[PDB]
């Protein structure tokens, strides 16, 4: 908000200097205006597919960490 | 090289022997053994006995292999490894299932056959022994006979309910939802102290779901010995077999079965103070092979 949308004097607002300073801004939306130049993807089921693939793996409930106890991970060289 | 510690029985060299054996056994030797030369077959002692059978173990897609240990005997070349079979069950048996998966990978590549790997490396093949040398009954098994092969015969007097067996614990973190798996070792559990993750950490975290466990076939078999010797003024007396997987619910009461199988001892635990065992133990016979 505020996208020079003040229209009216400010003291200790960023967005107050931003037209003396002319240093550019949009918001967040027009952000995604402007994307559209861009068009940067989101992002760079099958039930039975994922439940035979939990027959490997055990089941995916697990920590998102760097320990599972069921595979040696690497320490020395 | 490389002995097993508290045993006779080398990897290496017991597989070598066996996959040896599996090759090269025909009916022959044990005519030979059994001094009925005068009964060799021409057609039968010719083919090779054990690679046929793994041949239709292929096709039919069993997983379980019953051997007769007076094969092994014929055989020159595994005479010791009978020996090493009886006095030590549970390492050889493990060696001889490896092999056996071995040796159908082997004989499904070198044919090139259209049958695909896929099942077969997957699969768990299981040797069961039998013909395992005499009886010698129940009375003459000293204690320096704890596991070892036996030969037991007698009648099926009672067979108790499918118990099962624990043999996954399913241990849950009630904080951040850390569900370990615990695989039992050794008919052992080890609780997870605190929660196994580190971020989270709450040892009250745990609370072992009974239900979602993953069990095992257990059934107790109540066994009357009928022994071929019997010493001097002696009542019968009964043995309590213990059978597993897939044993279970096939004896039923009133067969007169022999049985092969693991002569075991455990400390039964002395009930007026828990956790506290009475120094005589309990001998019960594990069930490999019903015949
Ligand atoms: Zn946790």
């Amino acid at each position: 908000r505020s996208v020079e949308n003040i229209y009216l004097l400010k003291d200790t607002d960023i967005l107050s200097r931003a037209k003396k300073n002319y240093m550019k801004v949009w918001s967040y939306e027009k952000a995604a205006r402007f994307l559209k130049n861009l068009d940067v993807d989101l992002d760079h089921p099958t039930l039975s597919n994922l439940l035979h693939n939990e027959k490997l793996y055990g089941p995916t409930d697990r920590d998102p960490r760097t320990k599972r106890d069921d595979i040696h991970y690497f320490k020395y060289p | 090289l490389r002995i097993i510690w508290g045993t006779n029985v080398s990897i290496q060299e017991c597989t070598t022997n066996f996959r040896n054996f599996l090759m090269s056994f025909k009916y022959k030797f044990r005519k030979i053994l059994d001094e009925r030369e005068e009964f060799i077959n021409n057609t039968t002692d010719e083919e090779l006995y054990y690679i046929k059978q793994l041949n239709e173990m292929r096709e039919l897609g069993t997983s379980n292999l019953n051997l007769d240990a007076r094969n092994l005997l014929a055989y020159k070349q595994t005479e010791d490894l009978y020996h090493q079979l009886l006095n030590y069950p549970q390492e050889v048996i493990s060696i001889m299932d490896q092999t056996i998966k071995d040796c159908m990978v082997s004989l499904i590549v070198d044919n090139n056959l259209d049958y695909d790997l896929d099942e077969i490396e997957t699969k768990f093949y299981k040797v069961r022994p039998y013909n395992v040398g005499s009886c010698k009954g129940m009375r003459e098994l000293n204690p320096n006979d704890i596991d070892k092969l036996i030969n037991l015969k007698g009648l099926v007097l009672r067979s108790t309910p499918v118990i099962p067996d624990m043999k996954v614990a399913f241990f849950k973190c009630n904080v951040c939802d850390h569900t370990m798996a615990v695989e039992i070792d050794r008919g052992v559990i080890q609780e997870p102290a605190r929660c196994e993750r580190i971020d989270c950490n709450e040892p009250n975290s745990m609370s072992l779901i009974h239900n979602r466990c993953s069990f095992a076939d257990k059934q107790v078999i109540k066994l009357q010995e009928t022994p071929d010797f019997v010493p001097d003024g002696q009542t019968p007396h009964s043995i309590s077999l213990c059978v597993y997987d897939e044993l279970v619910d096939s004896c039923r009461a009133g067969d007169r079965i022999e049985v092969t199988g693991t002569f075991r001892s455990i400390p039964i635990r002395a009930n007026s103070r828990q956790r506290v065992l009475k120094s005589l133990y309990k001998t019960y016979v594990d069930v490999v092979h019903v015949k």
